[PDB]
DNA sequence: ACACACTTGACTAGGGTG
DNA sequence: ACTGTGTACTAAATTTCTCTCCTGG
DNA sequence: CCAGGAGAGAAATTTAGTACACAGATATCCACCCTAGTCAAGTGTGT
DNA sequence: ACACACTTGACTAGGGTG
DNA sequence: ACTGTGTACTAAATTTCTCTCCTGG
DNA sequence: CCAGGAGAGAAATTTAGTACACAGATATCCACCCTAGTCAAGTGTGT
């Protein structure tokens, strides 16, 4: 057709088509079967999952590493925040090791609370051996996100900066004072002293009081069906769409799709695009 | 047997209504606990129900739920003790309390069944040993309280009595506190000038209160009232003097450091306008007082050449106690 | 698990029939590892530095101990300079919560004019004890003599643990899972129950609302809203709409209506 | 006290202040006297200046040069474009140097038509003596924009994405076919095949047809005030905000400014924090 | 600039007193640098390949002409083969215009299926001419000359030029800046007049509108938007609405409502 | 003088009508040429403000600006030429068109201002040798017979008058291409079944037209008016046949030639219902005008093997052509 | 009774994720 | 003396129509 | 007996409203933890 | 006629923007 | 088996009030 | 003579609606063009 074998040579628009002579319908039809008209513009109207995670009760934590202040000492913190009610114990001083991770989080459990549940990136000072061992030494389950997905924890990356740009304050004035305590002090205020949305709490005092209401539940997720749908490596080499056949596991936000390594994946919605 | 479907009320009221049979607990539970753990769960289906809904609450169940409360635990209790049954009372609390604070309770409507022998039949609950229930019958006797009028004015009353009643012998009553605390809220929540009912009640037998022993029991929560009492009522500060003074111990105790310790953490709001009339017969015990037997007055009766304006008192109007202060 | 929750731990007796031991699993639990200035509520504070028998190094370590509710926030240092007194102090602030009325003895620590030049920035009412004072003592020391039983309880098992892990779990346990009198509080539950609110006169009301909120986004659509009735929670993240089909959910959230 | 001077020790918010007991607007004030807090938090409130040129009836051209896919080698694209009526004129082959910039302006001007102004990027090929020489000897001007804001060139830069995912388009298929009559392909399906947008009028006949218009007229840029700006160096030097006293000649969208070098550049506005 | 256009541009007589100069002073122009099957309504085309004069090695220059209008496109290229035959008509097509009928010549490069295998995929009838029917050489060769003589009135003078911007000058002259006869028209704006629409019965009437829509962002604020008003242009870009202060501006606009 | 401020339209109606004085400019500008460049910026005004606002057009002034077009170049021309005061004549134009279609005239109105005897002291302007003013003339008129109904069938008859005149003898009117145009659009805007009025007139003076001589100068667009005349209308074809033929030239020219071109452009919409009674009477010319005296009918005559429907023509229906085809 | 048939080991190297 | 923007992609409005089949002319 | 006609698809077809990415480009280093191979100390045979 | 005063240059060196 | 988010910053609504000073008790 | 009361600030004070950036981090290379100095062929002094 000299409507279609015109998109087959020239892939124009679906409004020059119908000027061409085709009703719109039949365009639409075409511009939705020319595969490559199709694997190259990035565009990506899956739905957001917005889900970082569900927090019926309080006590699902959230953990993450940072490099502050290496104008001559890289101070490395420790920061773990609850996701029930945005509480922050944060805790550095230098190093690394698995052993270092470990006595911080048994210190934060003397601040509050006690959790049970967990989850990391991959990890390294958290994949260790012994580190998990510590973990299951206090009956706690533990997780690990995607590889090479940032978002992921949006939650505690959030409350880095938030934490950092309150610390420069601080440090922009009075230069001298010791980071020590200059930490101590930034933390009293995260905690006590700001409020939220029309919540209208400290997240402290949020954080106290309403554990003395019970738990809702939803559970037994169910209906599960298949799709089809090429879009991309999630190993940030973005490129043209990637195309897989298709989803041997479906989920709820991310998915399951055998990279031709014949390899389970776990790809998240936000880098999909769905076929026929 | 459980359920969640018709969604009629009916069907509610029935799952309700249905625990009317009644355990008798003492030692022997033998005889098909089933019952027991089913009601139990019940209940707990009952309770996260009502948070599932909205219109649940309907008149045809109100005298029913309030004598469902009544049958399930206004009983006697023998005069550190714990219950046995303890789970299931705290759950036949925690259900009420929720249902009390629940949005759709219409008070207009529970007013003919909100009833003052009933809440008699609950505040003589607080002489029992269990701390838990007592901690929840203060709850819900602070929402009751707030959230009715007559039967507010009324407690006010049978709350003097047993006060009454309770200073004036040897009352073990063992539950004060809980009453001192929903005093509290109330002192707090006032706004003077008012009728002197209050006050009156007050000088009638709060402060002659302390003639009573053992006070430790009960003295900080007390001591937490008398100050939201000052506030701003404080005025009404010029007639405390002496009160205590009088009510002074006799003898050689550590009660009576620890009133001191009161009276210490009571010199805070002083004004100088009837501040003239109180000062000398302050010190006319605080200074008068070396004369105790303990071995700690020889530091106790001189702790206020120490303070920031309790010393520039003694230097603000000293033209009358310059030479009663002992060089 | 309580036999394990146990030599993670050692608490004693009365605290463990809570997980789930009856009376004689608790007697039992004992046999195992056998034989091993007023009430001032809420905030006015009192402190204390104390030596520590070491492990090879006396370790000084302070330390301040609320008075109406008895908690414990404290740390360990090795020089006790008043630079160090005032980042200890200034730690436990950030721990809870924040004082009006402090106490302590007249140590060096406690003279200085810079810890004079943080107090007054704080509007903290700063006296001095009477130094030699034990009248308090048996009080304070029931404390410190439990930190000090606790640790020996620990490091005489598994000398190898860090110095400082000792003092974190110390801390977890002993002001999360205790009782001493009949109370039957925590520590630290009782130290932070949300205060009874007082009740006004002639208004015998609440409010405890914020109405619809239109609501959309439960899923994988954009479109109109549905209309977002009450909510029965909150909490940074999401509110508890209850959803039309007669079930609950929990999303960050449209509108915000008055009530 | 506790309410003024506490922000002066903690740095809170207004709301933690007026919570703890404090006044309801001085307030507001207070959190506009922390030199720190401004210096730190991050926020552009300053409006979107958003503007091209272009009134002229198709007489601004705006053309940059740019890079390709190599099948085994580079191939080097200049475009100009128009900024009236869209329309694109591209020549590659691999060289970047003056003498080809120049033969390639010299070609896209056959193609329609001849200009009245042009603009560019300070890159090296346009700053040749050379090319001014030529620009000059055929009554033209030239300007170039602020270095270091790729923004800058919005409407170029995007018609180059739109040009490469086209040829994209075409090398999935077809993968043997010489790379560039498949260019002088999509340059027709770029101009005449294609309705633009909501105008809805492909850029070739709203390119030629309206000529027949009239010039309105707007002049008068004028009414000079200045005010006093802390906001950010513009070498990608993101940092804290690097505050200046203040503008000497304001100028649409963009401000004339100081470095302490007693040296003027015109930071765009979309980097300065106002404060007065 | 009249005589720089000129010795730049160099062409000739007629349409340099539309720049300024007088009758007389475009005579003294030419006085000066002493060196000066149907007609078929647009797109039915025609084409040719031709040698040139070698600089020092010919070049093959290949030209496609149309017949209605009289605008030429073409190219320099070594070698003559279909695949470049092809690749030249293909770049004329992405010059103006898009034709249906191709008649040049039975040469081999013309011959080849892989020129068919790209005409058929155009939907291009060709139609190619006789064979030496110099009847219609008077005009195209009329053209072809007139590339000649100016490709040597560039570089006669100034020989410094490389035989690329000699060509793409050749024409923005010839295209741009002539006009044939008296029909006062360049070969350009006759190629391109948008043609006359014709007339319905009946339906005398006429449809030039897109219906009011509101406005904002003028300047500096967000708020309501304004308005609406008619807007009477448009253009990639804003739309010149006619703002309330009896002025004009253009914006990147906001709604399109039905008209 | 000039001006742009009272915002009233009598004081620019007054801008306007103050044009009123007229110059004689054949050869004498000497007198006070700055009258001449100021009218050149007031119209230069008058036109970007029609372009300006909305409310401008209102009735006082239609009869006014017509009367202004009237004596501004309602004037006898001199029977390739073109004008002095041209930019002038460029700017009435360009702001008259501007002003017709305008959005806010209203027909209804002009209705009475538009006028028969005008539009012929307009059309009579064609004859004039100047291309320019004869672009803006067909355009403008393109606009009215766009607008208006009664003046269109008006039209339509005085220029049938015009054919009749002109092609009947040597009228050199050297304008007529620009109605061609005006034409095929109108052509083009039909629907069939219809009056045959259009058809006649166009049998009775269109194809008679071709006893003309020196067609190149209107040839091609008379024959885009033929084949817009034809499509759909085309089954109108069947009459057409030998129209041209007995009109067919006698001597030998390249004005046959190129009629040969035309009749090569037009067998395009053959359709072999009525197609049987053509192809013989196209062949009793096209196959027996060999006789010609051109040097060309030696391949002139036969090139039509060569198609690819009239080829399968030949091989479609041959069963009546096939002995007279030269084997 | 010591030379070899047999092990660890330590200790690199390399890879992978932030 | 200088300043972001155009297209793709999918749900939702909305606007044609359309037989079902009711009605009394 | 049937022309306008609710009307439930329905189909069709317009519109609205967000996302994305063009920008010069890669290699190289670093803090850490795990698995797999490579010489370097230790113990049982035969008469 | 073989001792020194005068340019580029070539030809390095270095920097700045994309 | 697994998924972005919380605060800052300014114009605009909107809601207190508020003296001006009019009105008929 | 003055209590409710339009009402024009007004002031005050709430709300709404977008932008921004946390993510492991730098050095090094490359295509080009300009400015600034350094001996090295070429040419001017003194007889
Ligand atoms: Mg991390
Ligand atoms: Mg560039
Ligand atoms: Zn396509
Ligand atoms: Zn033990
Ligand atoms: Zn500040």
């Amino acid at each position: 057709p000299s409507p279609a074998e015109l998109h087959s040579f020239t892939h124009c628009g679906q409004t020059a088509l119908t000027l061409q002579g085709a009703t719109t319908t039949e365009a639409s039809n075409i511009l939705r079967s020319c595969h490559a008209c199709r694997k190259n513009n990035p565009q990506h109207q899956m739905p957001r999952g917005h889900i970082r995670r569900g927090l019926l009760p309080n006590h699902i934590w959230q953990g993450d590493i940072t490099h502050f202040k290496y104008k001559n000492t890289l101070y490395r913190l420790h920061v773990w925040v609850d996701t029930f009610s945005g509480a922050i114990s944060a805790t550095q001083k230098r190093k690394e090791t698995s052993s270092e991770a470990i006595s911080s989080l048994l210190q934060a459990i003397a601040y509050l609370g006690k959790p049970s549940y967990i989850n990391t990136d991959n990890g390294p000072a958290y994949i260790s051996q012994d580190f998990l061992n510590m973990c299951t030494s206090l009956a706690i389950r533990h997780t690990t996100h995607v590889p090479y997905n940032p978002t992921s924890s949006g939650l505690v990356q959030r409350s880095n900066g938030i934490l950092k740009t309150l610390l420069y304050k601080y440090f922009t004035d009075k230069p001298d004072l010791p980071m020590d305590n200059a930490l101590s002090i930034a933390l009293w205020t995260i905690n006590h002293l700001n409020v939220l949305t029309n919540c209208h709490k400290t997240r402290w005092q949020l954080h106290h009081s309403p554990r003395l209401q019970p738990i809702p539940e939803t559970r037994s997720l169910s209906n599960k069906q298949t799709h089809w749908y090429y879009f991309k490596l999630p190993g940030l080499n973005s490129r043209q769409w990637k195309g897989p056949q298709e989803a041997l596991q479906e989920a709820a936000g991310a998915a399951l799709i055998p990279v031709s390594a014949s390899s389970a994946q776990w790809i998240p919605w936000r880098l999909l695009k769905r076929a026929a | 047997i459980r359920d969640v479907p018709a969604d009629q009320e009916k069907l509610f009221i029935q799952k309700l209504r249905q625990c009317c049979v009644l355990f008798d607990f003492v030692s022997d539970p033998l005889s098909d606990l089933k019952w027991k753990e089913v009601k139990r769960a019940a209940l707990s289906e009952m309770v996260e129900y009502i948070t599932h809904n909205r219109n649940v609450i309907t008149e045809p169940i109100y005298p029913e739920v309030v004598h469902m409360f009544a049958v399930n635990m206004f009983r006697t209790l023998p005069p550190p003790t714990l219950e046995a049954a303890w789970p299931h009372l705290q759950l036949v609390y925690e259900f009420f309390l929720r249902f009390l604070e629940s949005p759709d309770f219409q008070p207009n409507i529970a007013k003919k069944y909100i009833d003052q022998k009933f809440v008699l039949q609950l505040l003589e609950l607080f002489d029992s040993e269990d701390p838990r229930e007592r901690d929840f019958l203060k709850t819900t006797l602070h929402r009751i309280y707030g959230k009715f009028l007559g039967l507010r004015a009324y407690i006010r009353k049978q709350i003097n009595n047993i006060f009454y009643r309770f200073i004036y012998e040897t009352e073990h009553h063992n539950g004060i506190a809980e009453l001192l605390e929903i005093l509290g809220s109330i002192i707090n929540g006032f706004a003077l000038p008012l009728k002197e009912e209050h006050k009156i009640f007050l000088l009638k037998v709060l402060l002659p209160l302390h003639k009573v022993k053992s006070l430790s029991v009960y003295h900080p929560q007390l001591a937490y009232c008398v100050v939201q009492f000052l506030e701003k009522d404080s005025t009404l500060t010029e007639p405390v003097v002496m009160a205590l003074l009088k009510y002074w111990p006799k003898t050689h105790s550590p009660k009576e450091v620890m009133f001191l310790n009161e009276l210490e953490e009571i010199l805070d709001v002083i004004e100088p306008s009837e501040f003239v009339k109180i000062m000398e017969p302050l010190f006319r015990q605080l200074a008068k007082c070396v004369s105790s037997p303990h071995f700690q007055v020889a530091e106790r009766a001189l702790y206020y050449w120490n303070n920031e304006y309790i010393m520039s008192l003694i230097s603000d109007n000293a033209a009358k106690i310059l030479p009663i202060m002992f060089p």
